[PDB]
């Protein structure tokens, strides 16, 4: 299960897509189809979705009900519809799309009609228009490292995007382990306005996964290698490294109800909360999901009847099993002024590294 | 003392730390201000009360240290990691008062040293488990996502080979000789031998990726387009290989060090390639249509239609050869016939 995404109104329906991440380990004609599971019946998908190629990255548009959009393993992008599932309404064209497998697959919440700006392996990120899929996308960006003279093309694992940065800001983490930010300009293209990590905050391995907390937009952590790293708006090195980890993170999430407290799925089947309010040097609590590794971990928002935000966890093993945890009431509910502790140690950990 | 006033280490527990810190700074102003307001004094050679004032002040300064020792020691314990740890060093790196806060630092650099074994320790274990499985091409293997199974190997040994030596060079950094330390010396010797495991395993990879690259380039050269099943579905025979081997390189540009001798070729038209096989799949995807979908009366009423398009690309499948494309004209024709 490469990508798992919730439902955009409550957490009642989870989309889950399912494609091999291994190099030429996909067997000859394998089944290529996404399932959206319902949170009422476990037995079997509420329905199905179908689709040419496997489907690496999917997520939930709060922009329009029940609407899924996807990329194939191809570099195909293909655009579902909850309610009916079956065939994908809108497909790109195949060789003005990008080249390899989508990486990552997010919906730009700042327009009348939904846009997908899509971030993958050649190196090159793409915005696109979900009315006007036309000749390819609107935008196409290659992340050039370095500048100057030297360009090499590094293919971007991960895209952040939130509202509170709004569209001109958009985080790109590059396969070197460097991350970039490219700004949209009416005036220019694009813009790589920030590069950060160039020297000191490089990643022993590719990052895979970028976010950043709900309470604080400032604040995003990349989750890269063995340990991930937060890093401030306008600070080149990460604010804090948080020890080391067994095998890999897949991916972390920050929790949406508390900025504290962050969540990483290791690639040895454990889960482990790393709660900042209470101790900064170990992790909360360490949970064995599986004994599959964990390919991704998502964390619902918002909620309705007897979920509250950020209750429910989903996590996608490499076996393919997806699990959703129900966290404990005091973790995901609010400390006494967790945000105040939080910011004021978030800022004094900015002084430090500035000095 | 004025630079201490200045850190802002803000590490594991924050605040009290600092609160503490900056009862220390105001301590050593209000030194000053009994030192500061210099009643008479003046630094005469004569006058004696001056040394007595700096006996006494000499006091303050040593309580002004001693807490620095405690603070410094307290951190050094709740950060838990070599680089939070090394990054106190350097925030107080000009803080150090001489032989007081000095004595507390060698004791720090022991347990320093103690963690970077722990942590090659665990790195060794891990490569050990995980060299297994990369070898025979397992499930939920070390390389991260999908990528070129031996070129992935050389860039995974890489991600565990910057970890290692990223300490090494904050450890060349310390100073009061901590190299003569036995214990330091010995965790050398353990770094040392595990750079060198991990070397022989990306030699045989690339000694044995070598060879396959070579074998590669006959596949590119004798692939060509073949029909299969007694439908005329002609589809691309591009080896799948071919596509490793490409994906292959690009992943070694990546990861610098050495490039393929022989594959540049193959690189230089790899842009080129991707661009000819979306083509020609457009085409095949079209041509086979018209093959089998065809209504069985349709072929009957117009065979010399259908039959025109297969004397008309009978040809072409024969044509294929990697080694020298002429698609784009043999696409024109070809999708336009189609």
């Amino acid at each position: 299960v490469s990508e798992i995404s919730w439902h955009p109104e409550g957490p009642t329906k989870v989309a889950v897509s399912y494609a091999i991440m291994r190099f030429q380990q996909m067997p000859e004609k394998m089944p290529t189809q996404a399932y959206v599971w319902d949170l009422l019946n476990p037995n079997s998908p509420e329905i199905k979705l179908m689709s040419p190629s496997a489907v690496t990255n999917i997520s939930y548009n709060q922009k329009i009900p029940d609407q899924i959009g996807g990329g194939c393993y191809n570099g195909l992008l293909a655009v579902w519809d909850g309610r009916k599932g079956e065939n994908p309404i809108m497909i790109s064209p195949v060789e003005n799309s990008h080249y390899e497998p989508v990486t990552h697959f997010h919906w730009l919440m700042s327009k009348t009609g939904s846009e997908c700006v899509t971030t993958s392996t050649d190196g090159k990120v793409m915005w696109w228009d979900t009315r006007k899929f036309e000749a390819g996308p609107v935008e196409k960006l290659n992340i050039i490292e370095g500048l100057g003279e030297n360009e090499e093309i590094i293919g971007g694992t991960a895209l952040e995007y939130n509202v509170e940065a709004g569209p001109s800001k958009f985080l790109i983490g590059t396969e070197s382990g460097s991350i970039l930010t490219a700004n949209k300009k009416l005036k220019k293209p694009v813009e790589i306005t920030t590069r950060y990590g160039l020297d000191q905050g490089r990643h022993l391995g590719p990052v895979y996964s970028i976010n950043r907390s709900n309470q604080n937009p400032k604040y995003f952590l990349s989750v890269g290698d063995w340990s991930c790293k937060i890093w401030v708006e306008d600070l080149k090195t990460p604010i804090i490294r948080t020890k080391y980890h067994g095998s890999y993170l897949s991916d972390g999430c920050w929790s949406p109800t508390r900025s504290g407290a962050f969540f990483l799925v290791r690639r040895d089947g454990w889960m482990d909360v790393w709660d900042y309010y209470y101790r900064q040097n170990e992790i909360a609590f360490s949970h064995k999901v599986s004994d599959s590794p964990l390919t991704c971990i998502k964390i619902n928002q918002t909620g309705g009847a007897y979920h509250n935000s950020g209750k429910l966890c989903a996590i996608g093993d490499q076996d393919g099993t997806v699990t959703i945890l129900e966290l404990c009431d005091s973790l995901y509910t609010m400390q006494p002024k967790e945000k105040d502790i939080i910011n004021e140690m978030f800022e004094r950990e900015y002084r430090k590294e500035k000095n | 003392f004025n630079k201490l006033e200045k850190i802002e280490l803000g590490g594991t527990k924050g605040k009290t730390l600092t609160e503490s810190i900056a009862q220390i700074f105001k301590e050593f102003e209000e030194a000053v201000q009994a030192f500061t307001s210099v009643s008479y004094d003046i630094m005469n050679i004569a006058e004696k009360k001056f040394d007595d004032d700096f006996y006494e002040f000499r006091s303050k300064i040593k309580e002004l240290e001693r807490r620095l020792a405690s603070v410094i020691t307290q951190g050094f314990d709740d950060y838990d990691t070599i680089y939070g740890r090394f990054k106190l060093l350097d925030n107080f790196e000009g803080l150090l008062t001489r032989p007081i806060i000095a004595d507390e630092l060698e004791k720090k650099h022991i347990v320093l040293l103690e963690m970077y074994k722990q942590d090659l320790k665990q790195v060794q274990s891990i490569f050990l488990e995980g060299k297994q499985f990369v070898d025979s091409m397992h499930e939920n293997a070390p390389l991260f996502l999908n990528m070129p199974p031996i070129a992935g190997a050389l860039t995974w040994c890489k991600s565990l080979r910057d970890r290692i030596q990223e300490p090494i060079e904050k450890l060349a950094q310390l100073g009061q000789g901590i190299t003569e330390r036995e214990e330091y010396k010995d965790v050398q010797k353990l770094y040392t031998s595990i750079t060198k495991s991990i070397k022989d395993y990306e030699d045989q990879k690339i000694l044995s990726w070598e060879k396959e690259v070579e074998d590669s380039s006959q596949d590119k050269l004798k692939q060509t387009l073949l029909c299969k099943d007694e439908n005329d579905l002609i589809k691309v025979n591009f080896d799948p290989s071919l596509v490793r081997l490409l994906k292959e390189v690009k992943y070694f540009l990546l990861l610098r060090l050495e490039v393929p001798t022989t594959a540049k070729d193959i690189y230089t038209k790899a842009e080129t390639y991707r661009t000819q096989i979306v083509a020609l799949d457009m085409i095949v995807d079209n041509y086979n249509h018209i093959k089998t979908c065809l209504l069985p009366v349709e072929e009957p009423l117009v065979k010399k239609k259908i039959q025109d398009m297969e004397e008309e690309v009978k040809p072409g499948i024969e044509e294929i050869r990697w080694k020298s494309t002429n698609i784009d004209q043999f696409i024109s024709k070809s999708k336009s016939i189609v």
